[PDB]
């Protein structure tokens, strides 16, 4: 692969000059570095509950009265999903529900006067961002911006 | 006033576990039931020591 | 902790670390951007692959793996197989042609180091277009949507500077977003450039008369086809939806919305009328010769109300025939048994 | 509107539980329009704030991260969370579930050092390196004598 | 508004009084028919006129609004039965297409 993503013995990137057969190769392999809920999603989809539980059962009943108080407070929550609950992937969002229309009406008032729950405005916000997202990624992709937008988005989502 | 007060004492802390971990504090009778099905119906008594 | 600064900072962090030479390096990257498309355009030839393909696949080989191709736009193309496969053919191209693969790649890479060196070039510009109705960020975001759109188009051969060239497109992109996202009820660009005039003319008239212009002063002032009904009509629209939820009366708890009634839903007395109407018309439906009744019945009744293509087979004169007669017989057998008289409506 | 269609392709109870082709509209009066919901397929995910800003940060507990200060760092920003594999070292090896910063992350992936010593005048430095550049390895801190002690403070090649 | 008189607000304390009383139904009356049940009052009005015991209360919108309101937040609120099996409040109108 040239002037970019290239998997060698244990070196990362690879630049290329055709003047002299000079093929520089910086050395940092695929260092999975991410952020945003993208990072946390993976992590949430890989936590083997049963493990973590038996991890703290042993982490609880043995160490001193210190790090075992943290493990208890950290187990009840795990036991929560673990019991008849529903696994912890769900805490993330890749599909934001949308409140019905008539609950957040769009009314007509005194002449041009129109009424509408603020909610509609927060949604639009969210939509336009999420939409600028993809459309941004598509058209090439300078990093700073992709996050800036993902950041802004992250705000809108809440 | 008793009716109400009794509600003020309808919770007890845990010490000796079996199903769920110790320091929890739950309804008083939600233990007169369990402790009731861990010593008589299904033996192998799991004495759940609680705290008013 | 509060956004804005981070980005304004994150920019300056790679900006303050990666500024670009006023000419040279910009002219350098440029040549490497144009020689990029040009290159790809030849790849497509020598490969019968659509430019859209090369452009993407080359981008991933640089920007991001199979990760960024999955979540963004679904698995239409094989995140694994399809991409490497294409690259396989590119690398398999003889020296004479592979030449361009490296150029393409070296091309898109340059684009990368040309879009960032100006992210602040945008910010500055955005600094102006502000309070119109978009967060400072968005205003900057939509400005970058313009920065790139300005790279795809710059011709370095035409000696005039880049920075400038970017200005134009950037403002272009910011405005659109402004005209298009600014309000809750979409209004056209047309009836936008027009509202501003009116907002403006409203002031020129505030200037001399003193009396807040009647829809006449404003109309005369504006222009040609401007009546009095027009301006009055232009404004109700130039208004802003009032929050369905806002303090009403002796404002405390009583929330606005609860003062607005309903209409779709029939209130009990009406829900009871459809009851009586239905059954009574339906009882007075049977005392008829279905041969024509059930045609007008369902007509207004079932589908929609056209006398011509009205009946199945028989011609028209037999429509009105039993129609006008059945209808009437139907009108007088009810005059007797007065059921509908006191209009259920 | 009531049983009526979007464009009036249908208009009665008879055609109750059935749909239209041209516009598409099952139907029973407006009432449904308030009970129905819809979504917004997001580009990159974002988590339910409720779960992130509640004392027991459910995603900060179940995940042993700064229960409220680590997320705040990765979430609404660009401060990486080393996902799986992370070959190369930063003094130590891979940091399984630890974090890094823009300065280090960028000092890692895109290799290590990228300096930009650009010379003064036109006939100066153009004779201190040109000869010791193209394929000529240059040690750290090598001196570039002509104008201003140009000092390349990082390894390998030029 | 202009003609019809506005309803009376059934205060919490008013709720307790009734709650305190064995006035079981009477309280559900106020929570649905006389206010929050669209299907109800409707069914209710007519029921009378003809001459029958009112139609057992549907559900209050106040609740239905909570589910969708709550649902706007990635939190799912689904009611249940004897066995932990679904039960549909928004009567079928939420079964996609
Ligand atoms: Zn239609």
């Amino acid at each position: 692969a040239d002037g970019g993503k290239v998997k060698s013995d244990v070196y990362g990137r690879v630049e290329v000059d055709l003047v002299r057969n000079v093929v520089r190769v910086v050395e940092s392999y695929d260092i999975d570095a991410r952020m945003g809920a993208e990072a946390i999603q993976q992590l949430l989809k890989e936590l083997d509950l049963e493990a973590l539980e038996k991890e703290l059962l042993e982490e609880m009943k043995h160490p001193s009265r210190a790090r075992r108080a943290k493990a208890r407070k950290r187990l009840e929550v795990v036991r929560a999903f673990l019991d008849s609950g529903n696994r912890p992937e769900w805490m993330i969002l890749e599909a934001v529900p949308v409140l019905p229309p008539d609950l957040r009406p769009m009314v007509q008032v005194d002449g041009g006067r129109f009424a509408t729950s603020d909610l509609n405005d927060l949604y639009r916000r969210l939509i336009n961002r999420n939409n600028r997202l993809k459309k941004l990624l598509a058209q090439g992709a300078p990093e700073i911006i992709i996050r800036n937008e993902k950041r802004m988005l992250q705000e809108a989502v809440d | 006033i008793e009716i109400v007060v009794r509600q003020m004492m309808k919770y007890v802390e845990v010490t000796d576990p079996g199903d769920s971990r110790l320091l929890e504090g739950q309804v008083l009778e939600k233990w007169d039931v369990e402790a009731l099905n861990e010593r008589l119906i299904a033996e192998g008594k799991t004495p759940v020591a609680w705290k008013p | 902790k509060i956004s804005t600064s981070d980005p304004v900072r994150q920019y300056l962090h790679e900006i303050g670390q990666v500024p670009l030479l006023t000419l040279e390096e910009e002219v350098e990257l440029a040549r490497k951007v144009e020689e990029g498309m040009e290159a790809i355009k030849k790849l497509s030839e020598i490969t019968g692959l659509d430019p859209d393909l090369i452009r993407e696949v080359v981008r991933a080989k640089i920007l991001g793996s199979a990760r960024v191709r999955h979540i963004p736009g679904l698995k239409e193309t094989l995140d694994p197989k399809t991409v490497e496969e294409i690259d396989q053919k590119l690398k398999s191209l003889p020296k004479e042609h592979k030449r361009y693969l490296h150029i393409a790649r070296e091309g898109e890479a340059a684009r990368q180091h040309l879009i960032e060196a100006n992210l602040r070039l945008v910010v500055s510009i955005a600094k102006k277009y502000t309070g119109r109705g978009l967060s400072f960020l968005d205003l900057i975001q939509e400005g970058n949507q313009g920065l790139i759109r300005a790279v795809e188009k710059f011709e370095y051969k035409r000696r005039f500077k880049f920075s400038t060239y970017a200005t134009w497109w950037i403002r272009q992109a910011i405005n659109r977003a402004i005209a298009d996202q600014a309000r809750t009820i979409r209004i056209p660009v047309h009836m936008v450039e027009t509202i501003n005039k009116l907002s403006r003319t409203a002031r020129q008239l505030q200037q001399e008369l003193g009396r807040e212009p009647t829809y006449e002063e404003i109309a005369e002032a504006m222009g040609p086809g401007w009546d009095a009904k027009r301006v009055e009509e232009t404004l109700k629209i130039a208004q802003e939806p009032v929050s369905l939820e806002t303090p009403i009366g002796d404002e405390k708890d009583s929330f606005y919305g609860d003062f607005i009634p309903d209409e779709h839903l029939p209130s009990p007395v009406d829900a009871a009328t459809q009851s009586l109407l239905s059954e009574e018309l339906e009882k007075a439906l049977s005392k008829l010769s279905e041969r024509e009744a059930m045609v007008l019945k369902l007509r207004k009744g079932l589908i929609d109300g056209e006398e011509v293509g009205a009946f199945f087979g028989v011609t028209r004169e037999r429509i009105r025939q039993i129609e006008n007669k059945a209808l009437r017989k139907l009108k007088y057998h009810e005059s007797r048994t007065r059921k509908l008289r006191d209009f259920l409506d | 509107k009531d049983y009526e269609c979007a464009c009036g392709k249908y208009k009665r109870q008879r055609f109750e539980g059935k749909v239209c082709e041209r516009c598409g509209v099952e139907v029973t009066k407006s009432i449904v329009r308030r009970y129905r919901m819809g979504h917004i397929e997001l580009a990159t995910p974002a988590a339910h704030i409720w779960f992130v800003k509640d004392v027991p940060s459910k995603i900060g507990t179940l995940l042993d991260l700064s229960a409220t200060e680590l997320e705040q760092v990765l979430y609404f920003s660009k401060y990486i969370v080393l996902d799986p594999k992370g070959a190369i070292l930063n003094g130590v090896p891979v940091e399984k579930r630890q974090l890094l910063t823009d300065e280090e992350y960028r000092e890692l992936r895109y290799g290590k050092q990228e300096t930009y010593p650009l010379p003064p005048g036109v006939d100066a430095l153009v004779k201190d390196g040109e000869e010791v550049v193209k394929g000529q390895e240059l040690a750290p801190g090598v001196v570039s004598r002509l104008d201003g002690v140009a000092l390349y403070r990082f390894p390998r090649r030029v | 508004g202009k003609a019809q008189f506005g309803g009376q607000r059934f205060g919490e304390m008013e709720v307790w009084a009734l709650e305190a009383y064995g006035a079981a139904h009477t309280l559900q009356e106020m929570l649905t028919l006389k206010s929050d049940d669209i299907e109800g009052r409707n069914a209710a009005y007519e029921a009378i006129i003809k001459g029958e015991d009112v139609p057992e209360p549907s559900v209050p919108e106040s609740f239905r609004v909570l589910v969708k309101e709550l649902q706007a937040l990635a939190l799912d609120v689904q009611t249940l039965d004897e066995k932990d099996n679904p039960v549909d409040i928004f009567e079928g109108l939420a079964s996609k297409r």
